[PDB]
């Protein structure tokens, strides 16, 4: 087979992990995150070597893993890397690492920094050859003023032990890291957006073409790529693109984090294969549902942004880039937000809306009013004064908004409103029939 | 150690009273009482430190 | 009540002196090399931290400090201060209570929180004391979804609450004592309470399942 | 009253051609006095490209979008 | 720099390359609608009322700022193209004011000929009623140019021209969502030799 073509796997059960294939070991913090802990638990192990590999390595065994990109989009990220690896002009390539975690129900970012930054550091070191890159910039949210500091702790230790800078683990290559702690927006975590933010303009995304691999920062050639693509990306490279296949079922490969939460006996964050039962998890790693399985009115897979699934159609769900896909979900950042058989989803679902209002810098037309439009509209039904047509207006006019937007914003405020009407249209039904009796 | 901690400064306070914040410390299994000493002013001493390390910068005007 | 348009107040008003003190001089001279020579208007917002973070609040005569720092126009300034939201543009306060209402925390009751906070601090959402002490606030997600419900107060991140701690923090920053910060329930890091289901196992350690070849 | 009075018939007198090649034929033939008034010559191509609002060395990075 | 052939409408058209959709449609004699584009002004999507299909298009593209590219398809007034701006202009038209009769751009206004030509008929917003529109304080800005802000679109021709054209810098935006404004955060005076020039640019009577 070619270089890139990751080996299918041939498993059906992608059941539990093994604590020894959990790559953020340090996760929930167990032991030492510092540089000590850290060559303790094998953090910055062989990059010489793998540095010096060269570009077309890296990138390759990227390919073979097949990994596709965590950011919540979800386009895999050899190819993303592959674009900045052309060269002929005279620029200082850039790699941006894009920290920002404002996706609503979604935590798994902050903890990384808060408990493996060195890990963080080493991949954007073993990346940022792979990208050409001159340097890197760590964005990261301004509500993390703990976590940025962490960081910038982990880069003084790392600094100091000339793990990285100029002559970084005695390679020669040269690479330094900085951190920008951005005012927190959640718009900021789009490429173009953050790349504004970087440049000190207003913070307000740009059009596509051209891309961060042709302009980016300074107008120079780049790549935002989330915190786990880079933190997974060293041990990739230091532990097999062949084994990473391993895990996952098809295109969707790799393992990911989860974080669940909402009306939820215990939850948290766990590292897990992809490509799982969402039940088997919610029962192996959680503790499943407070008021038990059949206690559930509806999952949302993605966190925020992301349409609702009911219990039904919930029961059986692979976890995945794809197959959510096909049940019409997308799996966003594997954000699990889940409620009960008892509580109002409408009014659950207009927080969302009310979020997004709030937060959508405004420059299109149709997300710098329309969502102003849908919060009004949601607005009056979670109060349930509106006739039973608006039901078409929020379907037509999602429909209206999604695809004419600038940002994939838009699209994550079209979606939620879209699975709302699909799935429990029989609820706001109720709500509205409800107000005209009492009418 | 030859690579120290951060500035003295940058470090709000050095960790004397162990358990802190959710009852992180050096001991307890929970080890980063560092996360919870975090000072108003930590970020920027930080920089204040990098001045020493960091290389040339690109400049677009020559 | 967030105003995009301002005023000359008494209060705020660019005839109110504003100046970077000595300590911070050298952490603006410090931070602005991170950026290449060409294009130093990227250091805009991490000044403008710092000048809040120096104030307590963002006055127009600091927003001027920075524009002329960078030689840049007054205009410029003005439209990233205020479209970054922490940015308060209006005396804030001591301390800035931040209350994330939105799923999950919403759907764990932070409703309850935040009605707390407003009895017992006696005044109501986007408000501040007289006293300045205490300015109420809401937030969309501070990234604590997990051990949600959770507030923040100006760094801290006070998660796992209910109405009872509530109380006591209020009651503790009303004699302003230190708090510590983080989840008061039995967690600590977003890890699953009680016993551990997961990476029960000593870390391998460096080499471990390396490609034994290249 | 105050209004515009107007002793001249040919005041608003207006009429419509495809070119104006045709509408000197048609003057002539009407026996006027006229007097042709170039248009323009074709817009010249200008190149109006996106990325030059964010370049590196070039003045013509945009100050704000 | 031989030209591409791109069929714009099932016509084929010569485009040097680099060419934008619109700048070739126009070559060709069709025109696109258009709020935030202008010839003499740097290029920015803000209306997304210049949208239009290609064939095969994921994504409906702004004309004015889409590069074409080998062998497209673009079709001009295929009803997606309608769908797409009848609905950007139901979003224009939500929350502009009711003040034709006293806005000095009557019968002047793109606004109203891009309404007639490329939008809708009926008013699907029924939040008059309930809780109406939105509205926002007007500007001292000279005593030539006369402002009200509450008609303004964000088209940000204003914003562009005067930084662009005549370097005077001092007009921007502010603020988030839908309550983003356009002016100086503080009281000035647009002082400026060729300032008479916004007035032609804003599109709407602000
Ligand atoms: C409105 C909006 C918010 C976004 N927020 C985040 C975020 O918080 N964290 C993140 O990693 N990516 C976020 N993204 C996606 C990033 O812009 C980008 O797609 C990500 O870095 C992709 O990296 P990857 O594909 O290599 O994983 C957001 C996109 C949009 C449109
Ligand atoms: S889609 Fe919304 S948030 Fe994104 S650039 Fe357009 S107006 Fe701003
Ligand atoms: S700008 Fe156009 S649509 Fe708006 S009030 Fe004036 S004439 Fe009417
Ligand atoms: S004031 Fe006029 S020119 Fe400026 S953005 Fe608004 S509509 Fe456009
Ligand atoms: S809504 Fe509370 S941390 Fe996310
Ligand atoms: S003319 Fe293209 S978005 Fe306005």
């Amino acid at each position: 087979p070619p270089p890139g073509t990751p080996p299918p796997q041939t498993k059906t059960k992608f059941g539990p992990l093994a604590d020894e294939d959990r790559i953020f070991t340090n996760l929930y913090g167990r032991h030492d995150w510092r540089l000590k802990g850290a060559l303790k638990r094998g953090d910055w192990y062989k990059t010489k070597e793998i540095v010096l590999k060269g570009a077309d390595w890296i990138v390759n065994e990227i390919k073979t893993s097949g990994l596709r990109g965590r950011g919540g989009a979800g386009f895999p990220s050899g190819m993303k890397w592959s674009f900045m690896n052309k060269p002929g002009d005279g620029r200082p390539k850039y790699l941006v690492v894009n920290a920002d975690e404002g996706e609503p129900g979604t935590c798994k970012d902050r903890e990384i920094m808060r408990h493996d930054p060195h890990k963080l550091v080493e991949g954007c070191l073993i990346a940022g050859r792979a990208m050409g890159a001159q340097a890197a910039y760590i964005y990261i949210r301004g509500e993390f003023y703990n976590e940025a500091s962490n960081m910038q702790l982990a880069i003084a230790e790392a600094y100091q032990a000339g793990l990285i800078g100029k002559n970084a683990c005695g390679t020669g290559y040269d690479f330094d890291v900085f951190m920008h702690r951005g005012a927190g927006a959640y718009i900021c975590g789009e490429e173009t957006a953050l790349i504004e933010s970087l440049e000190g303009k207003q913070g307000k995304p740009r059009l596509k073409p051209p891309f961060p691999a042709d302009v980016g920062v300074f107008g120079c050639p780049t790549t935002v790529t989330n915190v786990e693509t880079v933190a997974v990306a060293p041990t990739i490279c230091r532990r097999g693109g062949v084994w990473f296949a391993s895990f996952g079922r098809t295109r969707n490969s790799g393992t990911k984090l989860f974080n669940i939460s909402g009306h939820v006996n215990r939850p948290c964050t766990v590292e897990e294969e992809m490509s799982i039962p969402l039940k088997e998890l919610i029962e192996r790693h959680c503790g499943g549902v407070t008021g038990g399985w059949d206690n559930l009115l509806g999952v949302i897979p993605g966190g925020s942004s992301t349409p609702i699934i009911p219990k039904n159609v919930c029961d059986d769900v692979i976890m995945d880039f794809d197959g959510l896909i096909a049940a019409q979900t997308s799996l966003g950042t594997a954000a699990i937000i889940v409620m009960d058989k008892s509580t109002d989803v409408i009014k659950a679902i207009a927080r969302l809306i009310s979020f997004y209002k709030h937060e959508s810098c405004g420059q299109c037309t149709p997300c710098r009013e329309g969502i102003g439009w849908m919060n009004k509209i949601m607005t009056r039904f979670v109060k349930g004064d509106a006739q039973p047509a608006e039901i078409d207006m929020l379907w037509e006019i999602s429909k209206q908004i999604e695809g004419h937007t600038i940002c994939a914003l838009g699209d994550g405020a079209a979606w939620p409103v879209q699975g709302l009407i699909r799935h429990f249209r029989p609820e706001i039904e109720k709500r509205m029939q409800l107000h005209a009796k009492r009418v | 150690s030859s690579p120290s901690v951060v500035g003295l400064t940058s470090n709000c306070v050095k960790p004397s009273s162990g358990p802190v914040g959710p009852g992180a410390s050096a001991t307890g299994g929970y080890k980063v009482p560092e996360y919870y000493s975090f000072n108003r002013f930590s970020y920027a001493e930080a920089e204040v430190e990098m001045a020493k390390y960091r290389c040339p910068q690109p400049s677009a005007l020559k | 009540d967030n105003l995009f348009v301002h005023r000359d107040t008494p209060e705020d008003n660019p005839n109110i002196p504003f100046e970077f003190t000595a300590e911070n001089k050298k952490r603006v001279e410090a931070i602005l090399s991170i950026y290449p020579e060409g294009h130093k208007r990227g250091a805009m917002i991490p000044l403008l931290d710092l000048a809040q973070r120096q104030y307590g609040w963002l006055p127009i005569s600091a927003m001027h400090k920075v524009a002329e720092i960078l030689q840049l126009p007054n205009m410029r300034v003005y439209e990233v201060a205020t479209f970054y939201t922490m940015f308060m543009r209006k005396p804030t306060g001591k301390y800035h209570i931040q209350v994330c209402t939105t799923t999950p925390c919403w759907l764990r009751g932070s409703d309850d929180i935040l009605e707390t906070c407003k009895k017992q601090l006696g005044i109501g959402v986007g408000d501040t004391t007289k006293d300045r002490k205490f300015t109420i606030s809401e937030v969309e997600c501070l990234g604590a979804c997990v051990n949600a419900p959770m507030v923040a107060i100006n760094d801290d991140y006070y998660e796992d609450l209910t109405s009872k701690d509530m109380q006591d923090i209020l009651n503790d920053l009303k004699a302003d004592k230190i708090s510590p910060p983080g989840p008061r329930n039995g967690r600590f890091a977003s890890e699953p309470k009680g016993e551990p289901t997961s990476l029960s196992e000593e870390p391998k350690g460096p080499g471990f399942g390396l490609q034994a070849g290249l | 009253m105050g209004w515009a009075s107007s002793g001249d018939p040919l005041s608003n007198m207006n009429v419509q051609f495809g070119s104006p090649e045709e509408a000197i034929t048609f003057c002539e033939r009407n026996g006027w006095r006229w007097y042709v008034d170039g248009a323009a010559k074709p817009k010249k191509e200008r190149v109006k490209n996106y990325g030059i609002n964010f370049a590196w060395n070039k003045r013509t990075r945009v100050s704000t979008k | 720099p031989e030209k591409i052939e791109v069929f714009v409408d099932d016509i084929p058209v010569q485009v040097v390359p680099g060419t934008t959709v619109l700048q070739a449609a126009a070559q060709i004699g069709v025109e696109i609608p258009r709020f935030c584009y202008h010839e003499r002004l740097a290029v920015a999507g803000n209306c997304r009322m210049c949208l239009v299909e290609v064939e095969k298009s994921p994504k409906p593209v702004a004309a004015c700022a889409m590069p074409v590219m080998k062998g497209w398809r673009i079709k001009t007034n295929s009803d997606l193209t309608r769908k797409a701006r009848e609905g950007v202009m139901e979003f224009l038209l939500m929350n502009h004011p009711l003040d034709c009769p006293i806005c000095d751009q009557g019968g002047e206004c793109d606004l109203q000929d891009q309404a007639m030509a490329f939008g809708s008929d009926r008013s699907r917003f029924t939040d008059i009623n309930y809780t109406g529109k939105r509205a926002v304080e007007d500007k001292d800005i000279g005593p030539l140019v006369k402002t009200i802000m509450t008609r303004c679109i964000h088209c940000t021709r204003c914003v562009r021209f005067a930084s662009e054209i005549a370097g005077v810098d001092d007009l921007g935006t502010t603020g988030r969502g839908n309550d983003m404004q356009i002016g100086t955060y503080v009281e000035k005076l647009f002082l400026t030799e060729l300032s008479g020039n916004v007035i032609d640019l804003c599109p709407v009577g602000a």
